[PDB]
């Protein structure tokens, strides 16, 4: 017994990981505006539009 | 300040000048680690007695002088 | 010093209950002193001064309600 599968392959790991630091990185860009202490975002697109 | 000018008419670079001033006041604030809704709250309620003062205590009723107040409030804009 | 003056004669005007009458100073500006401004003849409208702190109090609370900007670079 002792070793399983080797996994040869590391693309996998590689993209679960740039995924979860992705979102991880989403949810900590918006997590100063969560609550009554929350503040407010200032977006302006690339036409110019500003949306606060 | 095209919000005053359409709404009052008169008092446009007041508004622009106070405002500005507003802002920058409160900036000082959160500076010192006070949160904006604090600010914010605090902001509100001064404008909400400000205008109650105003109301009750600075205003001049125009029937007392005739003719002569729209004049002088005439020349002074 | 006009603003520490003038500052001084309202002070009177909300601590003093016979002293009212000087709620009514304000600058007068060609001779750089405090004037009664109501018999200067220099009014304004109640309108004026309210709808500018309303309106000024609104515009500087949405600026206050910002701490993040996100600028999207021109698609062009
Ligand atoms: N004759 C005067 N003596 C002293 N102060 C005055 C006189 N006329 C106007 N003022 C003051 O000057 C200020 C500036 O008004 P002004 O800038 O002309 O109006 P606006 O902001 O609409 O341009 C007003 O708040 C008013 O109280
Ligand atoms: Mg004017």
């Amino acid at each position: 017994r002792g070793k399983g599968a080797y996994q040869d392959r590391d693309k996998p790991a590689q993209i679960r990981f740039s995924n979860i630091s992705a979102a991880k990185a989403v949810a900590d860009a918006i997590r100063t505006s969560l609550g009554p202490k929350g503040m407010d975002k200032m977006i302006q697109d690339g036409k110019g539009d500003v949306t606060i | 300040a095209d919000l005053q000018d359409k709404e009052v008419g008169d008092g446009t670079t007041s508004v622009v000048i106070i405002a500005a001033e507003l802002l920058k006041n409160a900036d000082e604030l959160v500076k010192q680690k006070i949160h904006p809704t604090s600010v914010i709250s605090g902001y509100r309620l001064a404008c909400k007695e400000a205008v109650r003062y105003i109301n009750e205590n600075l205003i001049v009723n125009t029937d007392e002088l005739g003719r002569d107040c729209l004049i002088n409030a005439a020349k002074t804009s | 010093d006009l603003v520490a003056k003038l500052r001084a004669f309202h002070n009177e005007a909300q601590v003093n209950p016979e002293r009212k009458n000087l709620k009514w100073i304000g600058l007068d500006l060609s001779n750089g002193k405090p004037r009664d401004n109501k018999q200067a003849g220099v009014f304004e409208p109640t309108i004026v001064k309210v709808k500018s702190l309303k309106f000024a109090t609104e515009a500087a609370i949405t600026i206050l309600r910002i701490d993040d900007l996100i600028k999207l670079h021109p698609e062009s």
